[PDB]
């Protein structure tokens, strides 16, 4: 893979309380960009999870910096902790339909966890076996 | 966060075949036609601190001498307004794997090129019609900042530019105007400084090798895109502008637009002796009202124009008076209220 | 996988560079709608008798 | 695919029946299959109602 | 869309009531589809709903022809009522991955409908516009 | 028209109460600007006044870094709140004599102005309406 | 407060020398050996996002016709994988002032450069073996990670990336593990992407002029070194993994290599793979247990090369002796 900086939502984030993506990939253009050629996405854990329980993984998209109303584009729903080990994807292979002008993604955490992070971004082609 | 400054990944995939090439026929959507910058006459300042215009205020009125009295001797009074030039740049960086993987070099460049032309021309055309660096320092005074202030009555013989600007009536977010300007050598023209170039210059600067703040120095490639000019408006009685036209109206029948053509057109004080070649550029809200008012069909109460057949659907609206109608798509119609000088 | 067009839906906003004073670069902000093919087909046994 | 409303002559066939049933026939086929991809709605206005 | 019999989910299968696709895929062995290259598929909505609160189209699949090990590729969700409109594309644009020997697309309706169909398979190239 | 970064005591500078400039100017030698061909300077002011009763545009020069001896070069009075506004120089044109070594600008305010801003600095060729 | 950032005067001094300017005999004392690097073959990424393949997946099933009997048709369902690839790049800064000032420019560059290729040589064999995208998704995924698994009975055929995969036995932190491997169009190979070039490219940037926080401007001259390579299993039933060998149990006499190896070529596939190279890649912890002498080498021009029933033994440095262990998929 050659995943790159800017286009990347988080690297490496622990988010093992129930925090949110950090790079807010913001465009000024609601270019809902999944249309046509597709776009490789992962939200891949990357190392693995210690005490958390669930690990709801929204791709929440909204209007502002601030995603006072959000919309979400994909939900891994609540994903027991014996799964959130290196490589398990959270969501669609490509880029979804309907990103309208922000794009966050939640961390929604049933109760904490000790261990855990993740590499959610954009890739240019995915890997696989 | 962000995402939008360089060219990211994303936008390279959106910007290929399904073959897996670069796309050579990009859809524009957004392009612009606006050819004030092509009829525009422009020459180098080619002087000391500006373009200088000579303009006299004062009248030596002769005395109705009596006999035996001394005629006091008058001078003639002059008065002196210089308009600078401005300069803007634009630059495209993109990471040099991002063209190497993308399988070509000289695509990505035409396509970023092209865009980068295009976007330009529109923010020149917008100044050009909006420059108002009475806040901005920058951005070359224009022609609505110039102009932007309607004398109601008393406007007899261009004492100010208040005089120059018909008021329409309009009112709320939905306003436009129409310019109907001159150019000339001495009607007014385009303008750059010396030792540059006329039009849009762009240059390849090649591979470049970005060094961060932090240590970093992945190796980038850029253009350079370089244009500059300055306008200078001689007389404000060679250009006449309509405010407060109110697009509420002027799609139903509430104003006419020649009566407020003929008003203007009236109002340029300098076409009785030819200065040089004029124009009247629109917003192509405006002619689309000018050809339903020029051939009316089921027009509402008004239109003493007569139709025949083959003549029932309209031709063009290529020449008001004379004045060729070049189409500028610069101008808005939303450019908030100018107001009536007291 | 059928013909693909390429919108584009934003371009730079430059910046009057007062000498002296860097310029932050922008890009082509482009985007993408592809189309499909739709076939039809009749068929005619004559009873070649 | 082949550009417009194709036409393909196939000749004699055998057609032969679920019953043992064996007769020539002659097939002729037609057809098309085409996309419009507006690329550009710029280039396209309508008026309904 | 360039639909295929033998590959198709259903054919203007009806929904009005809790159901299960018409046809149900079958590949062979139990090898993916998802990874690699892209396949696209379209649950989507052809006409439209009445006054049923909600769909749920799913995408199950199972190692055995009949479908007693349920397992979600993909999940259209609790789509409302408003939004059962034509030309709803109710899942992802693309084949989820993790494709067993056979696939079934489950429909689970809050309530029962008096109109609703529904047209669901494997496409050439995903129309879009 | 044109100006630069260096030759600019200002840029949209607040004045928001009795501030003073921004970007001091040097000039290596001593030296006087004032004598021989003129060099011209803008102290338009941009993001017309609101509250303010007086601007003092005091022009004051010195010989050191910090202005602990600073020499008055030119003036405007105390300008009303009243006017003020977008396109209003407050100075001469061009560059009076007595330029020690460096240069600044003066904003004195009879009071508090919640607005307001200035572009003082060097302009290459100056904008006469 | 230090002096290792950039190249400085110290080093010229010690390497450009002789009496003279610089030597064109720089000695790599790191050089760890890893002949994956020349026995793997390369091949152009086509398809051009992440590379592609076809495998077949399913068999047509023939048939016998009985007195003019019918024969259904067959299908052949094909699954496919991609593989996706990773760069590695390197940068050099030398001040500008400091190469002209030694008597030689190409020469003081050319052993700087064989330093970072031989840099990076050690880089992608590490990576090579163990490169993981699970946890470093700028790294294009190794051999290893795509067998940190293995089943207790292996199944009649292979099936899966665990059924490859032989349990040695064995725990702590001492254990080590061995790859048979076959190089091959059709087997495995190395990745070059579209329009990257294959292998190392050195780029010399000529000269150009450097910044700092307060002006500051000198001339350095930077040589940009780049590497793309990505990796496919192709048929990975030519992939055979022996994990969790104990090198402690291994040193002393507890456990032999050689029921371990003649198990993996039991479980390998049989070579008929037309020009493509095949070898061992065992550490050298692995060959010195082969102190047990009929299994023998093979006349190669009498080179150092064990030759394991028909097959190299190459002894790559790379492969690090303290893995992690290799859980069971039960």
């Amino acid at each position: 893979m050659i995943m790159d900086k800017e286009n990347t939502f988080s690297y490496k984030q622990a988010i093992t309380g129930t925090a949110v993506s950090t790079n807010v990939i913001d465009l000024g253009v609601s270019r809902d960009i999944g249309k046509g050629v597709p776009v490789p996405i992962i939200i891949q854990v990357v190392e693995d999870f210690a005490d958390a329980t669930s690990l709801t993984a929204t791709l929440q998209t909204s209007e502002t910096e601030n995603f006072s109303s959000a919309t979400t584009l994909a939900t891994s729903g609540a994903v027991p902790v014996a799964d959130l080990t290196a490589g398990k994807q959270l969501a669609v292979q490509y880029m979804p339909l309907g990103t309208q002008r922000y794009l966050r993604v939640n961390y929604t955490v049933s109760g904490t966890a000790t261990a855990g992070a993740v590499t959610a971004g954009v890739v240019m082609s995915h890997q696989q076996n | 966060t962000l995402g939008n400054t360089y060219l990211t990944l994303a936008d390279v995939q959106k910007q290929k075949d399904g073959k897996g090439n670069v796309t050579s026929e990009i859809i524009e959507m957004l392009a612009e036609t606006n050819p004030i910058l092509e009829d525009m006459v422009v020459m180098e300042c080619n002087d000391g601190t500006g373009h200088l215009t000579t303009i006299r205020t004062g009248l030596p009125q002769a005395t109705w001498r009596r006999l035996y009295e001394g005629v006091q001797p008058a001078k003639s009074t002059t008065r002196q307004i210089k308009d600078s030039t401005g300069t803007l740049e634009a630059w495209s960086e993109v990471d040099e794997k991002l063209v190497k993987l993308s399988k070509d070099k000289q695509q990505l460049m035409l396509n970023e090129a092209a865009a980068f032309l295009e976007g330009m021309n529109q923010t020149m055309a917008s100044t050009l019609f909006y420059g108002n660096t009475a806040t901005d320092a920058v951005k070359f005074m224009g022609l609505a900042p110039r102009f932007n202030a309607y004398r109601a009555a008393r406007n007899l013989k261009p004492v100010d530019t208040a005089d120059q600007v018909i008021d329409a009536g309009g009112t709320g977010s939905d306003l436009t105007s129409i310019w109907m300007v001159v150019w000339g050598d001495r009607t007014a023209h385009g303008l750059y400084p010396e030792g540059t170039s006329a039009g849009l210059q762009r240059e390849y600067l090649g591979a470049e090798t970005k060094e961060l703040g932090d240590g970093g120095v992945y190796r980038v490639v850029r253009e350079k895109f370089e244009w500059d000019l300055g306008l200078t408006v001689r007389d404000f009685r060679y250009v006449v502008r309509i405010a407060n036209i109110d697009v509420s109206d002027l799609q139903a029948g509430t104003i006419d637009i020649y009566a407020l053509l003929r008003k203007a057109y009236y109002r340029l004080e300098n076409r009785v002796i030819t200065g040089g070649r004029a124009a009247l550029y629109c917003n192509a809200d405006v002619t689309e009202a000018m050809d339903a008012a020029a051939t009316p069909t089921s027009s509402t109460t008004a239109s003493y124009v007569r139709l025949t057949p083959m003549q029932v659907d309209g031709k063009e609206v290529m020449m008001y008076r004379g004045i060729p109608v070049r189409e500028c798509d610069a101008i808005l119609s939303t450019e908030t209220a100018v107001p009536s000088v007291a």
